[PDB]
């Protein structure tokens, strides 16, 4: 080279892809409730009512 | 597409001369007195 | 060349009289012809006469 | 009067003639082309009338032998950033280098 490299990320794509899918569950199943506190459990068609 | 260009623009850059007889300091120190290559390294290093 | 002893002039332009020994040329043309004393004045580079 | 540029060259001074290494680190003098680099194989195809070639990025990246008329990659020899990992001075002086 000319003395310009490229580091590498510290978090990897599947790092980043599990935190989306924990976010994804999470909402899912709780609805806000994860965000705030605990998480507490809801039917879906309850949430979205 | 901005970060390969600017890394590109980078490498490219070193092959103007910035005033000196030439870009490749292997030349200038081969073929020239130091009190007289001293100048065109100066320039070349500020351009750089 | 240097075992010469009489050399009045031997400027060079873009190249050091001490590197010669450690360069290679493409081409050189012995470009030769007497002239007076004085005339060594004009033999240069962007210069009238 | 002459022309000061890279090969082909007829006319040189007296010097010495040294072997060829290959995948060494070497310091080199190509008919008056200083540098440092290592020698490679080459799979480039060039052609018969290349003498020295910048073919990507702009950079001499091979020069053909004055003897053996063979393609000479040059690339500088290995290079890179040095890193140290340290626990802190209170903890302990032990050190991990990446
Ligand atoms: C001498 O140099 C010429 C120039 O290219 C080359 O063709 C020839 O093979 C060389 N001879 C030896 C014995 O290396
Ligand atoms: C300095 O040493 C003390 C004693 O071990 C430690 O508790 C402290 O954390 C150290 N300082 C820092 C900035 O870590």
């Amino acid at each position: 080279f000319k003395g310009l490299t490229v580091l590498p990320p510290l978090l990897t794509d599947e790092m980043i892809a599990q935190y989306t899918s924990a976010l994804l569950a999470g909402t899912i199943t709780s609805g806000w409730t994860f965000g705030a506190g605990a998480a507490l459990q809801i039917p879906f068609a309850m949430q979205m009512a | 597409n901005h970060n390969a260009q600017a890394l590109n623009t980078l490498v490219k850059q070193l092959s103007s001369k910035f005033g000196a007889i030439s870009s490749v300091l292997n030349d200038i120190f081969s073929r020239l007195d130091p009190p007289e290559a001293e100048v065109q390294i100066d320039r070349l290093i500020t351009g750089r | 060349l240097y075992n010469l002893a009489p050399f009045f002039t031997f400027k060079c332009y873009g190249v050091s009289p001490t590197k010669l020994n450690d360069l290679c040329f493409t081409n050189v043309y012995a470009d030769s012809f007497v002239i007076r004393g004085d005339e060594v004045r004009q033999i240069a580079p962007g210069q009238t006469g | 009067s002459f022309e000061l540029l890279h090969a082909p060259a007829t006319v040189c001074g007296p010097k010495k003639s040294t072997n060829l290494v290959k995948n060494k680190c070497v310091n080199f003098n190509f008919n008056g082309l200083k540098g440092t680099g290592v020698l490679t194989e080459s799979n480039k195809k060039f052609l018969p009338f290349q003498q020295f070639g910048r073919d990507i990025a702009d950079t001499t990246d091979a020069v053909r032998d004055p003897q053996t008329l063979e393609i000479l990659d040059i690339t500088p020899c290995s290079f890179g950033g040095v890193s140290v990992i340290t626990p802190g001075t209170n903890t302990s002086n032990q050190v991990a280098v990446l």
